[PDB]
C-alpha cells in the first residue's frame, strides 16, 4: 500500500498516510487517528492509479463526429475514442475506407485501425466496380459450363459464354 | 488578486452559427480567477491592461482555403465588434494539422467582453483541452 | 456575287470556275462544261459553316459531356456547342461547381456558365452567417430605427441582436 | 433617440442620457441640467452609429501599393480599399488581370472584383496573340471580298486570301 | 489493299461496366478499310503484323492515383485477354490533362481481336474525336 | 466433358468439333478426319492455365524486382508471381519499406507483404521510447507492484521510474 | 515509291505569329521523299491513308496552363483548318520538361496539307533536332 | 505603474532601408504605458524582465524563400544588436498567408531598446491593426 | 519577487531517451528567479497560476510526418505527465522551416514541475539561443 | 518481305554500365523478321527509311530528375554514336509512374545498328514485356 | 599512321584497307585498286570532329537559344556549343536569372556561366543593406577608428551609426 | 580610446572613464584616482568591439552534427561553423553534395559553400557512373590505338575497339 507523508496538525507529529486506490482520490488526509479518507471519483472524472490527488483528472478524450467511444469515461479510466465503422485512423484523423476500383479486389475488408486493402485480380479473376467490398471473382468458366466461349474476359470483366455448345 | 483565466475547446465549443466560439471554463485545466464568462465571452469585471491569448489547433483532409482566428472587443457603446488581434493562415498547404497562437496586451473596461472567432470554425480541433484555448490576464 | 474555285474538267482539261456550294450544302457533283456545281444538303450530323466545296460535309463531333447541355445544336450550317450546365462554371476545358462564400464574406456576384461566385469580405455595418453560393453581405439589424436597444453586437458572421 | 443611464454627480440622482449620432461621440455626459455634449469626430477616426463611446474609432484600412480608396475616412465611415486598376481582388490580395493566350479571346474584362473572362475562340474566329484585352475576331473573309482563299485560318491565325479572284 | 483503321472516340464509348472503350467507325476521321470491327474490338480479317496504336485524353479535377492505358487482343483459343501494349501513369500530379499514346508491332491472326482498356475509364475525355482513338495498319 | 472447338479441317472443309487441350498443353496439332487432337506439354518458360487450342503457350513474362520474391513459379500451368520481400509492403506496384511507429506510438500489427506497419499513439498508462517498426505500447513500470516509491513519472514516450 | 518524310526543329520553327510550326526539311535527319513543304505544310502529292506524326519538347520554369498540341489539316476546300490529331497537357505540374508525341492514320488528298500547331509555342524547345519533329509516310 | 505597450503596424512601417521597423504608438489600439518609443525601438525606462512580443502577418503570391522574424536588443555599451528572439519560417511552400508570433521574457536595464526586423521585410501586411504587432510587459 | 525564467536550446538539449529536452539556465540569455531546474524541468518553488511558454524552431530536408509540440505537468500525486498545452504542426508540406509557439496559464503547485516534448525531436534546431526555449512567470 | 520488329524488355534489360538497353528477341510479343539483333542493337540488314519507335515504362518513390530516353544510331564510320529521336521528361513532379513514347522515320544502311538508352536507366520498369520495348518496320 | 577501313571494291569485289578521312573531311569517293580515298572538306554547316569514312559531315545541330551564345562556333572539325549569356546560369538543361542575396546576406561568389550566386548570412561585424547579386558583406562601420561615439548599433542588415 | 561617463561615488564628481578593447569587459569602472579595470573575457564569453559591458557576451554559435568549427569562440570572438566535408551550407542547412549522373560529369567538386557542378559529357567524352567526383573522360581512341572499332561510345560509355587492326 503506497503512502505519503504529512503531519498531525493538533500535535505536529509526523504522520505515514496511506495513498488512495484507481477509482479514488484522498477527500481528507489520514490524522493520528485515522486513516486517508478516499473518495470515489464523480461523473466525468478518474485516476487509473494508485494517487494522491486532492481532485481526480479530468475526462478530457472527447470523441469527434467520426468517432465513437472505444471505453466510456470511468473512475478508473479516462474515456477513449475508435473511429466508426467505414473509418480508418490515420494521422489524428478518421479517414474513408477506400475502394479498390475495377481490375481489382479487396483482400482485407477496412477496419479502424486500418483502410481497405487491395489487389490487382490475378490470371482467371475479375472485378468490375470500384469497391470497398468487392472481391476478385473467378471467370465465368464456360468450360465448365459445357458452353462455347464468346468473349474473353480481363481482370476488370468477365468472361462471356454463348447459350449453347459447338456440337 | 490579479485578475487571470485559461478557457478550454469543448464539446460545445462550434456552434456554427457563425456565433464565437464556446468554451469550458472549469473542467480540467479551465479556471477563472476576476474574470467572469457569459457565452463564448471573456467578461471583464476590472479595468486595465489585459495580456490576452489564445491557440488554436486547427487540422483537415487536403481542402476560402485561407484561415482566419482572431479576437475580438464587444463594448455596450458601439454595436459592432472591434477586432484587437487577428491572424490568417492558409495551411492547407492528404492530412495536415496547423496551430495558430495570438496574444497581445490590450486595454479592456469593466463589462466589455472579449470573443474567440474561427473563419472556417469547422477545422478547429475541440476535442482536446490542451489543443485549442482562450485566456487573459492583467498586466 | 457567288465565290469560286479553279477546276480541271475530268475528259476536257480545260481550267473551269466552277461556283462554290454555300453553308448548309456541299458539292454534289461539279461544275462541268454546261452544267453548274450541283450543291447537296448536309445530311442530319453534319454542317458546313461556309462556302466550300466538300466533296462531304464536315461531321458535327462537338459532344457535349454530362456536366454540359447544348448552347447550339448540330445544324447543316454549324457545329452543336456546348455549356457548363446550371451551378457550374467553364474553366480550362472542364466544367467547375460555383464556389461558396464562407461566414464573414458575401456573394458580389452570381455565378455563371462561364464565371466563378465573386465574394468579398463582408464590410462594416454587415454581414452573413452561412457558407452560401447565393447569400450576400446584409447590414446588420439596427436597434435604433427598430426603437429597441442593444443586446449584442453583431460581427462581419453574425447579425446584431436587441434586447425586447 | 437611444440613451444611455448616468448619475447626476452633484446630486446622484439619475438620469437618462442621449447617445450621440454616427459622425460624433460622446463628448461631456447629460447632467441634470443639461444634454450629453456630441463632439464630432476629429480627422483619422469616426463613429457609423449611434453611440456612446467617449472615443471615436480609428480608421484603420490603409490602402496597399496594388490598391487605392473606394472611399475616404470620413466621420461616418472608415476608410475603403479596391484593386487599382489592372489589377482583381481574390484572397485578400490584388492579382494582375490575367491575358488570354492565343487561340482564345477576352469576353468580359478584368475589374477590381474579377479576373479577366477568357474562352477558346469559337470557329470562324481568331486571337493571334496573348491579351488582357483582344476579343475573338471574326477570320478575313475571302468569299466576301471577292478573292480567293490562300491559307485557311485558324483559331489562333486569321485566314490568308490572295490580292484577286480566280477568273 | 494494305489494311488500316482509325477509329475514334464517341458519345457510347465509356461502357463503366470495366469492359473495353467502344469506338466510332464511320463518321468524320474514322474509317476501316480491310479491318472489321465488333463491340469495341478492331477484328482482323487478314493475318499479318500489324502496328497498332491508341490515344487517350485524360484530364480531371484533384484525384486509382494511376491510369492504366493498354491495348490486349482477344483470340478464340484462350479464355482470356492478352496484353500487348501497357502503360501506367500518374498524372493527378484542381484541373489537369495528360494525353497518353501507345504504338508497336504485333503478330494478329485472322479472326483475333484488338480491344482498348483504360482504368479508370472514366478520366478518359470521348467528347473530341482528335483526342482519343485507335487505329491500325499492317506492315 | 472435355471442352472443344470448331475447326474446319484443311483439305475436307468439314467443320470437326475438336477436343481443345488442358492447362499444361498446347495443340501440337489440330484433330482431324480420323485423329484427336494431338496436346504437348508446355516446354519451360512457358505456361496455359486454361483449356485452350494456342498453337504455343503463353510466355512466362512476369519477372520478380529486387525487392521481390517468387510467390509462385513459372509451372506449365501458370505464369510466376511476385510478392514483397521480407521488410517491404505492396503499394501502388512497388515494394515500400514498413514505417516506423514514434517515440509515444507502439504498432499495433506487424508490417506484411501487403500491408504497412499500424500505428497509433500509445494511450494513457503505456509507453514506446524509440522509433521501431516492431515494439508496441508497453505498460508503465508499476511501482506499487515492486513495493517502490514513485521517482519521476513516465509518458508515452519514457517508462515511469521508481526510487530505490 | 512510298510517300515519307521526316522534318524537324529548326532555328525558324517558332513565327510567334499563333500560326503553325517551321521545319527543316533537308539538313541533318530531315528530308522528303514523295511528299512537299510549303511554309510549315507538309504537302501531299499522292493520295491515300497517311500515317502522320510529330514529337514535340516541351520545357520551361515554374508557370497557359494548359498545352495544346496538334496537327492540322488544311485543304482549299474550306476555309479553315481542320482539326486531325490533338493533345493537352499541363505539365507545369522551377524548372520541368515533358514531351507530347501524336501519331494517327488519316485521309489526304492531292492538295492538302498538314500542319502542326503548340499553344503556347514558347514552351517548344526547337534547339535540338532530335526533340522536336513531324513526319509521315503512307500506308 | 508596470510598464506596458503595444505597437501596430502603420504605413511608415516597412523602412526598406534593411532596418528595423517602425510602428504606431498613439491611434486605435497602440499604446506606452512607462515604456518610451524612437525610431523603431522600445525604449525600457525601468529596467527589470520583460516578456517582449511580436506578430507579424506574412503573405505572398508565390515566391530567400525562408522569412527570419526576430526581436534584437540594443545596448549602448555594445555596439552591435543582440539576438533575443528568433523565428525562421518557409512558408511559400499562388497566394498565402502565414503568420509568424514570438514571446519571451528578457532582462532589459533602463536605455537598452528593442527593435522587430522582418527579412524579408515585404512580405509584412502592415495594413491591418490587428495582423502586425510588438509590445511588451514587465513581469 | 515574482517566479519567472527563460531556458535556451543547449547542446545537451536532444537526449534522444523519449524523455524532455534539456536546457541551458545560466548562460547568454537564459536565467532563473524564483523557480528551479531539474533535469529539463522547470520546477516550481512558489504555488500559483503561471503563464508558461516554448517556442522550438523545427527545420528538415524533405520528409509520422506530424511534429507535436508540447508541455506537460509532473505532479509527485500521480505517476503519469499531464498534458498542458500541445501542438500538431505538419510542416514537411528539400529544405524546410518553422517555428512551433505555446503559451498559455495554468496552477502549479510547490514541488510540480513543467517539462516540454517535442515528438520527433531531432526536427528540433537547438544551435542558436534566441530559436529554441522554454519559459515562464507568475501572472 | 517487309522489315519489322518487336523487341520487349527483359531480365537482363539494365546493365548499370551506361550502355544500351539490352531487349528480348524470341519470346512471347518479342520477334525479328529481316532485321538482326547484337547486344542490344536492332541491325539493319535491309537499306531504307524505317519508322523506328521505343516506349519504356517509367516509375520510382520521390528523386537526376531529368530522364532521357532517345534512340540512336551506331555506323561503323563514326565512332561516336548519334541521337535520331530523344525526349527529355520531369516526372518525380512517394509513387510515381510515367510512360515515354518515341517514334520517327529514319534512313539507315546495312550494317548500322539502333539502340535505346534511358538515363537513370534505373526508373525503368523491365519487369513486363507489354511495357518497354523497341521495335521498327520499314516503310 | 592514318586510321582505316575495310572496304568491297565494286566490280573487283576484293577486301581492300582504305584510309579512313580526317576530321574536318568525309569520303567524297571510296578507294579502289589503285587510288586512295578521296576526302573532301565540309561544307558550311557541318563536320566531322574524328577521323570517319562517312559519305557526308555531320549536320551542326547545336542551336544557341535567347539566353545563350556561342561558347564555340560550326566548324569543320565541331559542331556549335552554347553557354548561358551574362546574368544567367546553365541548370537542368536552362538558363535560370543569377540569384539575389537578401539584406542580411552577402555574396561569396559571383554569378557564372555554370553557377548561381552565392550567399551566406553576413557574420558578426558584418553587414549587407540590399538585396544583391555583386554586394558583399562590408565590416560594420568603426567608430572608435574614426574617434567618433557610437550612435545606434548596426546590424547584419544596417551600418552602425556614430555621432557627430 | 572611447569612453563613457560615470560619477564618482565619495564625491560625486564627474568622471570619463576608458572603455575596454575587444577581450575584455569593465570589472570595475573608472574612479578619480584610478583608471577603469578591463577584466578579460572568460571562456565561452567573447567582446569582439572595444565597449563598457559588464559581462561579455556569450558564445553561443553551436555547431550540427554535419559541421564543424571554422573558428573557435575567442575572447574576442564568437565560435563559426562550416559544413563538414562532403557537405555544402545552404538556407541553413548543410546538405550532401550531389553525384552527376552516368552521362554527366563534374566540373567543380564540392565545397563547404556549393554543391558540386555538373556539365553534360561533351562529344568525345563519357562519364559511366553516378559519382560526386568523376569529370567526363576522353572516349578511348582507337585511331591512336592503330585499333579497329568495334563499338561506338557515348555521352554514358566508352568506345570499344577490337585487339587488332584491320591489315
Ligand atoms: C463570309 O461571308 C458570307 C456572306 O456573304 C458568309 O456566309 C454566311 O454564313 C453564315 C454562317 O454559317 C450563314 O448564316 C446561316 O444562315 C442560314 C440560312 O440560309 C441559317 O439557317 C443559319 O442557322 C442559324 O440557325 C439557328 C437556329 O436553329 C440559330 O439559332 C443560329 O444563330 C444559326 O446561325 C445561319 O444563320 C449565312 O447564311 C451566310 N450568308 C450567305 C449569303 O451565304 C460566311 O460565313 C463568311 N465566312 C467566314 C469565314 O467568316
Ligand atoms: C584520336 O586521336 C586523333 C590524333 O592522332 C584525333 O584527331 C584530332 O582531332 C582533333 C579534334 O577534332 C583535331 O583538332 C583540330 O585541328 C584542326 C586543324 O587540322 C583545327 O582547325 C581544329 O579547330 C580548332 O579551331 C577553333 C578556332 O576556330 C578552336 O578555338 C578550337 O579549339 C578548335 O578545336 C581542331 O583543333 C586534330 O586535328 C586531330 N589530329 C589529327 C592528327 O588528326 C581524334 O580526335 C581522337 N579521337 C577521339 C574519338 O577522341
Ligand atoms: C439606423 O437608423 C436610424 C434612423 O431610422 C439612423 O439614424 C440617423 O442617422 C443619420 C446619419 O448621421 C442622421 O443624419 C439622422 O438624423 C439619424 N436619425 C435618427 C432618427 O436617429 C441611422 O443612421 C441608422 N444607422 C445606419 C448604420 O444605417
Ligand atoms: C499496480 O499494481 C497493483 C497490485 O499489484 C494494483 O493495485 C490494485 O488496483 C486494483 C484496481 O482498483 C484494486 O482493485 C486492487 O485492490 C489493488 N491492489 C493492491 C494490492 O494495491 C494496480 O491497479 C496496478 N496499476 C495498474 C495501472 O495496473
Ligand atoms: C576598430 O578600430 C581600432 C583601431 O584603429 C581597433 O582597436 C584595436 O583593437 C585591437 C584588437 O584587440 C587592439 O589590439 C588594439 O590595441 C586596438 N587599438 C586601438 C588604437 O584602439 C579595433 O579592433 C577595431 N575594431 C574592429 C572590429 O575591427
Ligand atoms: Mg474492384
Ligand atoms: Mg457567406
Ligand atoms: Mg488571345
Ligand atoms: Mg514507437
Ligand atoms: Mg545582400
Ligand atoms: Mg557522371
Amino acid at each position: 500500500t503506497p503512502t505519503y507523508p504529512w503531519r498531525d496538525a493538533e500535535t505536529g507529529e509526523r504522520l505515514v498516510c496511506a495513498q488512495c486506490p484507481p477509482g479514488t482520490f484522498v477527500q481528507r488526509p489520514c490524522r493520528r487517528d485515522s486513516p486517508t479518507t478516499c473518495g470515489p471519483c464523480p461523473p466525468r472524472h478518474y485516476t487509473q492509479f494508485w494517487n494522491y490527488l486532492e481532485r481526480c483528472r479530468y475526462c478530457n478524450v472527447l470523441c469527434g463526429e467520426r468517432e465513437e467511444e472505444a471505453r466510456a469515461c470511468h473512475a478508473t479510466h479516462n474515456r477513449a475514442c475508435r473511429c466508426r465503422t467505414g473509418f480508418f485512423a490515420h494521422a489524428g484523423f478518421c479517414l474513408e475506407h477506400a475502394s479498390c476500383p475495377p481490375g481489382a479486389g479487396v483482400i482485407a475488408p477496412g477496419t479502424p485501425s486500418q483502410n481497405t486493402q487491395c489487389q490487382p485480380c490475378p490470371p482467371g479473376t475479375f472485378s468490375a466496380s470500384s469497391s470497398s467490398s468487392e472481391q476478385c471473382q473467378p471467370h465465368r468458366n464456360c468450360t465448365a459450363l459445357g458452353l462455347a466461349l464468346n468473349v474473353p474476359g480481363s481482370s476488370s470483366h468477365d468472361t462471356l459464354c454463348t447459350s449453347t455448345g459447338h456440337h | 488578486v490579479n485578475p487571470a483565466a485559461h478557457l478550454t475547446g469543448a464539446n460545445s465549443s462550434l456552434t456554427g452559427s457563425g456565433g464565437p466560439l464556446l468554451w469550458e471554463t472549469q473542467l480540467g485545466l479551465a479556471f477563472l480567477r476576476g474574470l467572469s464568462y457569459h457565452d463564448g465571452a471573456l467578461v471583464v469585471t476590472k479595468a486595465g491592461y489585459y495580456y490576452i491569448y489564445s491557440k488554436v489547433q486547427l487540422g483537415g483532409v487536403g481542402c476560402a482555403s485561407t484561415i482566419t482566428h482572431g479576437l475580438y472587443k464587444r463594448t455596450p457603446r458601439y454595436p459592432e465588434e472591434l477586432e484587437l488581434l487577428v491572424s490568417q493562415q492558409s495551411p492547407c498547404g492528404r492530412v495536415w494539422w496547423d496551430s495558430s497562437f495570438l496574444g497581445g496586451v490590450v486595454h479592456l473596461e469593466a463589462g466589455e467582453e472579449v470573443v474567440v472567432r474561427v473563419l472556417d470554425e469547422r477545422l478547429v480541433d475541440y476535442t482536446k483541452e490542451d489543443r485549442s484555448y482562450f485566456g487573459a490576464f492583467m498586466v
